[PDB]
Order: structure tokens, then C-alpha cells, then sequence
RNA sequence: CGUCGCGACCCUCGCACUUGGUCGCUUGAUGUUUCUCUUCCCGUUCG
């Protein structure tokens, strides 16, 4: 059993993922609210669920005919992965 | 008692109401 | 004032419990729990559902001092699928009948 | 007696029907009886420990002055206070959503003490003032009518559209 | 688990059941799975908006069913 | 789904977006895919806004929501 | 996987967020195998634009206030629930208590 | 004939566009594996909304669910 | 707030109602009052009910460094001295522990076998050719753990007895061994040991 | 569109475990779809 999830996470897709968490690097997650979290990858599972450090979440939010930007940041953050939309690594 | 004391073993074993305030509800 | 509950009561602990049970379009269903599955299929007796009509709703917004008018509907005996539960919260402990007050 | 936490907290909780005919779904709490007399600084406090949710509060029998300070209750649509000794009807305390008010046999004696009906919600559909000394006056209905005209039901007898119609017109 | 053994109880009375759309459906219900897929006969149906209908026999996806309500008898079954 | 009481009668199915597909029950699935030979697509009471679909029509099974009989 | 990362984090503060952006603050006491949640001395409230955005958080505000917890008129609204069992499949995210140390919880 | 998974297997460093289901959104993209859950990543890829390009993306991991079409490009 | 007052009087109805003291200790944790207030309504709980301990052992539950001076308090004044002897045994300090638990057990206990485990365990580890030839030369030329051992042997079946000296020899227990032998061959020969070290010539 | 009722004419004589038909609401209120505001007496609350 576990040898396929030991598989897929080395030569499949989830690679970009399982790379961007040995190398630290953050990666731009796009949720499916529009909201994008800028984060370092701590862990993650098949679902694309997510343990994630030093979260940026970012979005745009309207006053009347015009957007303005919102800003938080999230120390420590679990992502469940259904939301998911998709992960960019950053250059 | 766990029994009786002795000097040698105690140095090594040391070395290891409605009154409160009834009446203040009574005129309060 | 409102009840409280022990923190460990799973589900499984509230049976005879009247929940309150929040639902994906903005609807609540109001009974004793009487049996559940693993999908959250719940069967609640005496049933009741209410509503926040558009007329109420924007009473809501910012100005107790709100007091929404809801819609009812008496059900009784439902079962409700697993899928439209968003959350369930507990209403009343599992009372006496009133069979037990009659004195002989 | 008078009111403490042990006595409301304590106090029979049971679902009944009589709202619906097939479904006991109305929590009926009972106070009956039970000799409470009045005390400011003893009630309102001891109220805050009455369950919340709850449908009907039954205070009948008891020694109250005036309808107690029940203005926090969204729940409370069914209030009953006969033969208790209430002389003012505040309609200030009344609970917020009170839809049946049974005030009969108290100690009501002018519609000066009725005046503050007029402040009742406009949610309360039935009111009973039987064996009030009011209910001997002349032109009570009528008094009664004109200060809360939206009554559906005053002292068991249908408030007719010609009733309604007339207590309006001032 | 219960509710849907519930639902097999239920055969052979009058069950009403609202869909995800709004729709609603009263009728006896003649078959049911374990999937809460139902049959219903002699069914009055009813759109979202009110508008009543009239149907001999439906059958109903059981991904649909928002709830189902059941005959009040049946809070005496030997499940609970 | 015990639905082999409707084979090879025609039926009326509603199906996600509103849509409506009438037909005769050649066959149908686990899923509750199933098969209409004869196949319409219903949108009015007229016959000019109904169009006649192709010789064999399968519907997948999650889109259906009723199932009608006619 | 991470559902049993989860299920360590009993009796600790979380601001569980919802697909309806409510959030959740509150004690997190129970974590099924399907992420259902259960939370006690709960406060559930909406971010203050979405109560301006009706066609979209209509349904959210109905089943807040609901909940028969918004006795408080306070903006945002603020409703307070002794307990809540929350349905995994409506979880957004879980914002954590910031000194959790997570590698004694993921290893 | 050529099954949804083996042809998808075939355009493996080739060029593919990414509809979803979602957004107007598209991905254009070289794809350079696929999961058996038909989750996808890309490499040199371009967002585009309603055909109006924004830019370059780099890598993407796209999951399975929000997907609508892929389609090879020529 | 006016709300403590409604308690009051309920607790000048009936006193030795615990139910109306329980809820008003209850608000005053929902509402949370200070400890030191709890602490004097606390007492109060038990000042009007000081002829039981159950109710000392909720308030301990709640006080749970003070915990720990109230239950030396409840010790002095014996099933929470039971309860109590997972929090005393690791005091270390063998009297403090064991004069609760024996007075527990003299007032009847379930100590007897931890405290135990509490000597040769716990403190006996710790407590514990050429060069022999030239040590004995030159002497030529020229105890808790022991306590606890007579402790444990008191009460001791028989077929713990060879433990329980065994115990006392690694306690270095000469002068207890030689005393208790003069009521196996390795007992006998522990018994020669102490002998011999004591510098009982004659009778060796 | 529907729905709660309200009030009149038409059904039944009474001790059990869904009273029935019909008309007005010229509003008695209420929920829901599709299309294109000034002013004066006054009741009640808020800081």
C-alpha cells in the first residue's frame, strides 16, 4: 500500500509540493474563494491537505464600484485540501 | 506513627461558615 | 441560563437531545435526535424547521436589539441526509414527559 | 417563599402540545402555587438562571406586585399570572415576543392601572383580565380595546372587526 | 446505519420528500434503497415556487433528497 | 437501482440545470447511468421548442434527479 | 495522513475557518477520521464586508444567526455556543495556536 | 482508440491547455506528469482568463477536481 | 454584582443543601472571581461542613503549592491520604511520605506496596585481588534505606522475608541484620558479614 | 403565485384516543417570483 504514496509523492505531480517542502521554498496556493496563501510547506497528504508556516493570505475585498487589497498574517495554519485550486512555486 | 524516630535514618531520609456572611446579607 | 453540555458528549451522547441542525441553504431543523450514521443522517423526531425570510434578513446586518420574525414549518418525523448538514448545535437537555407529573 | 437560583433552575421543565395538537414541542416551565412574594433584589437575579429556551412561564399563584421584569426574553410567548396580586400592568417587562398574557383574578382596580398596556409589543395577540375589579367598569372593553387595539382575543370573547374598527378610530 | 433502515420501514405509507431544488413530493413509497433512492406512486409533486402537479409514479436520486419526512407511527419502531 | 419495472416504457427525467430528457428505458447502471432510445429534449409545451435528440442517448448517473413515469 | 496530526491538538484554541467564512474560535475537543470537529465556548462570527454582500452571504448570516446563539447585537455578528459539531467537509482551514510546536506533532 | 488516462500519460512534455471548470480560467503549459488521480503539473506556464493572458507562471500543480477539459496544443 | 445575594439567602433557607453551594461556586467560576475569593467561599463550603472531607477533596480538586499545604492539613487532621500517595511518594523525603500513609493504614494502607518499590528501588541504587590483600593489611598493621527495609519486613510474608534482608544487607544495615538474625546460606553468611564488619571477633 | 388565518350562510348532539362545503378580506396578516418620493399631526425608544 504506502510504497504507491511514497511513489506518487516522488515522481508525480505532488513532487512540486513535496519539493517546495524539502527545499522550504513557499509556494502560492489559490484557494477556491479567490484568496491566495503565500507559504512555506510543513507537511501535506493526498488530499492536498496542508500544514503550512508563516502564511500570507491575500485577497481583494469592494467598496461600492472599486476593489481594495486585504492583507493577514498567519503564524501556523492547517489548509484541507479540497479548497485547493492550485500551488505555483515561487521563483 | 510509621514507627519511631532514630537520628541516623532522619538525616539520610532528609538528605534524599453561613455565618461568614449571613448576617452581612441581613442588612445589606 | 442556557444548557450546558459535558465536553466529551460525541453525538453518539446526544441522543434524546433536541438539536438544532444548521443546513447548506441557511435553514434549521429543530428535534430530538433519535438516531444518526456515519454520514450524519440524523433522525430527528417532532420535527420542526425554520427560516430567515429575505423580508428579516436585512435586519441582520449592523445598525438584542434585532428580532427576526422567522418561518416555520412543523415536520415530524424526518430524516435528513448527511450532505446538507453544515453543523449541529445542542438546544434542551432530554426532558421529562409530562406523563410523570400526573400525581396518580 | 421568594425567589432564589435553586427554586428557578429546579423548576419542572416539560414539552406540550397545546399550541399544536399533535406535537409536544412548547417547554412549559411551572411555578405553581409556590408562594414567591416579590423582592428586587432577589427576582430579576434569580431570573437570569430561568432556562433558556423556554415557551411558557407559569407564575400562577404567587405573591408578585406587578409583572415581573421579563423584558430579555425573546422565548417567553405564553406568560401566566393568575390569582397573583399584580396591581400594573408595565407592559415595559412583558417578554419581548408575549403573544398570551393571563392576568386573571389579580388586584387590577382602575385603567389607571392598566394605562402602560398601551407599552405592551404589538406581538400580543390574547390578553385575559377576568376577575380584575376593572372588568366591573364602565366602557372596560372598550378601554382595553382602545389602549391595545391589535388584541385578537380579550377575556375569552373574539374581538370583532367593528370592535377594531372603532378602537382605532381614536 | 438507522436512518436509512428507517427509510425501509416507511414502505407502504405516505412519505414527503423535499429535494435540493426545492422540489417537493408527497406519495406512498413502494420501493426504497439503501442509497436513499425512493419510489414514490400517486405522488403529488410541487416546483420550488409552488405551483402543484400531479404525477402517477417517480422515481427519485437519492443524491438529490435534502430530507424525508415519515410517518409519525414509526417513532415506535423496534430501531430506536 | 431496482429499476428494471421501467424497461422499455418511455419516461421523463429531470436533470441538472433543469434540463428535461424524455425517452424510452433501454437500460440502466450502478450509478444510475441509464439509456433512452426514442430520445427528446423538453424545454415548453410547444413542439417546435422540443428537439428530438439522437438514436441513443445515455444520460450520466448523478445528473439525474427524478425519474417520471409516463 | 494530517487528520491524525489533528486529532493531537485537543483542548487547544483554534480559529477554524469555514467555506462560508465564518470562523469558529474556540476549544477544539474532538477531530473525527472525516476532520468533524468538535468545539466548545465557541464564538462564531462573520468578517465585517461580508455583511454587506447579501447575494453571497445570505445564507451564511441565516445559519449564524440560526445557531440561536446571536443574543449579542455586537457587529460582525457575534454569536457565543457552549458547544458545536462542525461537519468535516465545511472546513476552509484551521488557523493553530501559534506556539504549538509542530514537529513534535507531525513526527 | 486511446483510453483518458494512457492518452493523457502520451502528452507528457508536450504543450497542453488546462480549462477548468472554474473562473473562465486556463493554463497553457508543458505538462510534465499526471497522477492516476488525473491531478496535473505544469512547467512554463500561462494563466489566461477569458483568453487575456497573466503572464507567466513558472511550475503548477493543478488539482484533478478543477478540471474541465485538457486539450493537447499544436 | 446583586446576583451573589439571591445565593445568600437560599443559603440561609437551608444550609447543608451542598446543591446551593455547588451552583454558587459554579457562577462564580463562570463569571470567574479571583482565587483568593473563591478560596474564602471555598472555605466557607467546608467551614459549614467541616464533620465530612468529601468536600475538602472537590475544594483540593479546584485548588489543584497551596493544593500541597492543604493537603498536609487534611493528612494531619484517610482515604484522601490514599489519594494522596502518588503526590507524596514524590517528595522523596522518606518521613514526610510514609508517617501519612502508615497513619492512614493505622486508621484503615494501599501504600504499603509502592512505598515498597520506594526502597529498593527507588532508594537503594542510590544509597549503595592485590588491593584487598593491602586494605587488609593495613587494617592490620592499625540509613533511611535501612528503615525502610524494617518497615517493608514488619508486615512481610515468609516468602518475602530473604527480599526483605537481602534489602537490608544492600542498605548496609550491619548492626539491623545482626540484631534481626539472632531470632538460606546467603542470609547466613550476610549475617557473618555484619558480624565480622561490627568487629564482633568473638562471636564471629 | 401560494399560505396562515378572520368573519358571516350551508354539515352534526354529543365521553374520544384530521367536522365538511362555500363567499368577502374593498386588505387581517404572510412568504415568493417577474417587470420599471415629498409633507403634517403623533405613539415609542436612544445617547
Amino acid at each position: 500500500l504506502e510504497e504507491l504514496e511514497e511513489f506518487e509523492f516522488k515522481h508525480g505531480p505532488m513532487s512540486l509540493i513535496n519539493d517546495a517542502m524539502v527545499t522550504r521554498t513557499p509556494v502560492i496556493i489559490s484557494l477556491r474563494n479567490n484568496h491566495k496563501i503565500i507559504a512555506r510547506v510543513k507537511a501535506f497528504d493526498r488530499h492536498c491537505n496542508m500544514v503550512l508556516e508563516n502564511v500570507k493570505e491575500l485577497w481583494t475585498e469592494k467598496k461600492g464600484k472599486n476593489v481594495i487589497n486585504r492583507e493577514r498574517f498567519i503564524s501556523k495554519l492547517f489548509l484541507r485540501g479540497d479548497s485547493v485550486i492550485v500551488v505555483l512555486k515561487t521563483p | 506513627y510509621h514507627g519511631k524516630v532514630t537520628a541516623a535514618l532522619t538525616e539520610f531520609e532528609a538528605n534524599w461558615t453561613l455565618a461568614d456572611m449571613e448576617h452581612w446579607l441581613v442588612q445589606r | 441560563s442556557k444548557i450546558q453540555v459535558a465536553h466529551s458528549s460525541r453525538l453518539a451522547n446526544l441522543i434524546d437531545y433536541k438539536l438544532r441542525v444548521l443546513t447548506q441553504d441557511g435553514r434549521v431543523y429543530i428535534g430530538q435526535l433519535m438516531a444518526f450514521d456515519k454520514h450524519m443522517n440524523l433522525v430527528l423526531n417532532e420535527c420542526i424547521e425554520e427560516r430567515v425570510p429575505k423580508t428579516q434578513l436585512d435586519k441582520l446586518r449592523p445598525r438584542t436589539t434585532l428580532n427576526i420574525k422567522v418561518e416555520k414549518r412543523v415536520l415530524g418525523l424526518t430524516i435528513l441526509r448527511g450532505e446538507q448538514i453544515l453543523s449541529t448545535v445542542v438546544e434542551d437537555k432530554p426532558l421529562l414527559s409530562k406523563k410523570e407529573r400526573l400525581v396518580r | 417563599m421568594k425567589f432564589t437560583p435553586s427554586i428557578v433552575i429546579d423548576a419542572p421543565q416539560y414539552y406540550v402540545d397545546h399550541f399544536n395538537g399533535k406535537y409536544n414541542v412548547d417547554k412549559c416551565v411551572i411555578l405553581r402555587d409556590l408562594q414567591l412574594e416579590t423582592d428586587s433584589e432577589s427576582m430579576p437575579s434569580s431570573l437570569k438562571h430561568l432556562t433558556k429556551p423556554t415557551h411558557i412561564l407559569d407564575l400562577t399563584n404567587n405573591d408578585l406586585i406587578m409583572i415581573p421584569d421579563l423584558s430579555r426574553r425573546d422565548d417567553i410567548h405564553t406568560l401566566l399570572l393568575g390569582r397573583n396580586n399584580i396591581v400594573e400592568v408595565d407592559g415595559r417587562l412583558l417578554p419581548m415576543n408575549v403573544q398570551n398574557l393571563t392576568l386573571s383574578n389579580n388586584s387590577i382596580r382602575r385603567f389607571e392601572d392598566l394605562q402602560r398596556l398601551r407599552r405592551a409589543p404589538r406581538t400580543l395577540k390574547n390578553l385575559t383580565l377576568i376577575g380584575n375589579q376593572v372588568c366591573h367598569l364602565a366602557n372596560y372593553r372598550e378601554h382595553v380595546l382602545r389602549l391595545v387595539p391589535h388584541l385578537e382575543t380579550l377575556d375569552f370573547q373574539n374581538v370583532t372587526a367593528e370592535e377594531r374598527k372603532s378602537a382605532m378610530s381614536f | 446505519g438507522i436512518p436509512v433502515k428507517l427509510l425501509n420501514e416507511a414502505q407502504g405509507h405516505i412519505v414527503s420528500l423535499e429535494l435540493t431544488t426545492g422540489a417537493t413530493y408527497r406519495g406512498k413509497l413502494v420501493e426504497s434503497e439503501d442509497s436513499m433512492n425512493v419510489q414514490l406512486r400517486d405522488v403529488i409533486a410541487t416546483e420550488p415556487q409552488g405551483a402543484v402537479t400531479h404525477m402517477d409514479q417517480i422515481f427519485v436520486r437519492g443524491s438529490q433528497i435534502k430530507f424525508i419526512v415519515v410517518p409519525d407511527l414509526l417513532k415506535n419502531a423496534p430501531l430506536f | 437501482p431496482e429499476l428494471k419495472k421501467y424497461m422499455d416504457k418511455k419516461i421523463l427525467l429531470n436533470i441538472n440545470g433543469s434540463r428535461k430528457v424524455a425517452g424510452i428505458l433501454r437500460g440502466y447502471d450502478i450509478f444510475l447511468n441509464v439509456v433512452l432510445d426514442d430520445a427528446m429534449e423538453i424545454n415548453g409545451e410547444d413542439p417546435a421548442n422540443n428537439h428530438q435528440l439522437g438514436l441513443q442517448t445515455v444520460i450520466r448517473g448523478n445528473s439525474i434527479i427524478s425519474l417520471e413515469a409516463l | 495522513k494530517l487528520v491524525n496530526f489533528l486529532k493531537k491538538l485537543r483542548n487547544e484554541q483554534v480559529t477554524i475557518e469555514l467555506k462560508n467564512g465564518t470562523t469558529v474560535w474556540g476549544t477544539l475537543q474532538s477531530v473525527s477520521p472525516q476532520m468533524n470537529a468538535i468545539l466548545t465556548d465557541v464564538k462564531l462570527t462573520l468578517p465585517q464586508p461580508r455583511l454587506n454582500k447579501l447575494n453571497s452571504n445570505g445564507i451564511a448570516m441565516a445559519s449564524l444567526y440560526l445557531t440561536g446563539g446571536q443574543q449579542p447585537t455586537a457587529s460582525d455578528n457575534i454569536a457565543s455556543l457552549q458547544y458545536i459539531n462542525i461537519r468535516g467537509n465545511t472546513i476552509r482551514q484551521i488557523i493553530l495556536p501559534d506556539s504549538l510546536n509542530l514537529d513534535s506533532l507531525l513526527v | 482508440p486511446v483510453n483518458p488516462k494512457p492518452f493523457l500519460k502520451g502528452l507528457v512534455n508536450h504543450r497542453v491547455g488546462v480549462k477548468l471548470k472554474f473562473n473562465s480560467t486556463e493554463y497553457r503549459g508543458t505538462l510534465v506528469s499526471t497522477d492516476n488521480y488525473f491531478n496535473l503539473q505544469l512547467n512554463e506556464a500561462e494563466e489566461f482568463v477569458a483568453g487575456v493572458s497573466h503572464g507567466t507562471l513558472g511550475e503548477i500543480f493543478i488539482r484533478c477536481n478543477n478540471v474541465l477539459y485538457i486539450r493537447e496544443l499544436p | 454584582n446583586d446576583e451573589d445575594v439571591a445565593f445568600e439567602y437560599e443559603i440561609q433557607k437551608t444550609p447543608q443543601n451542598i446543591l446551593t453551594w455547588k451552583r454558587y461556586i459554579e457562577y462564580w467560576k463562570e463569571e470567574g472571581r479571583t482565587d483568593k475569593q473563591i478560596r474564602w467561599l471555598y472555605e466557607r463550603f467546608c467551614s459549614q461542613f467541616v464533620t465530612d472531607t468529601s468536600i475538602w477533596e472537590d475544594y483540593i480538586r479546584w485548588e489543584s503549592s497551596r493544593i500541597f499545604w492543604l493537603f498536609q492539613r487534611c493528612l494531619k487532621s484517610d482515604r484522601i491520604c490514599l489519594s494522596y500517595l502518588e503526590l507524596a511518594i514524590e517528595q522523596y523525603d522518606l518521613a514526610m511520605i510514609r508517617h501519612a500513609l502508615a497513619s492512614s493504614l493505622m486508621k484503615m494502607r494501599k501504600v504499603w506496596d509502592p512505598v515498597i518499590k520506594f526502597v529498593e528501588e527507588k532508594v537503594l541504587p542510590l544509597t549503595q585481588e592485590a588491593e584487598l590483600i593491602n586494605v587488609l593489611l593495613v587494617k592490620g598493621f592499625t540509613i533511611w534505606s535501612s528503615h525502610i527495609l524494617e518497615r517493608y519486613l514488619k508486615v512481610a510474608p515468609q516468602q518475602k522475608r530473604n527480599e526483605s534482608l537481602a534489602t537490608l544487607a544492600l542498605t548496609r544495615d550491619n548492626i539491623t541484620i545482626k540484631s534481626v538474625y539472632e531470632k538460606p546460606f546467603e542470609l547466613n553468611f550476610n549475617y557473618l558479614a555484619s558480624l565480622e564488619k561490627l568487629g564482633l571477633d568473638n562471636q564471629y
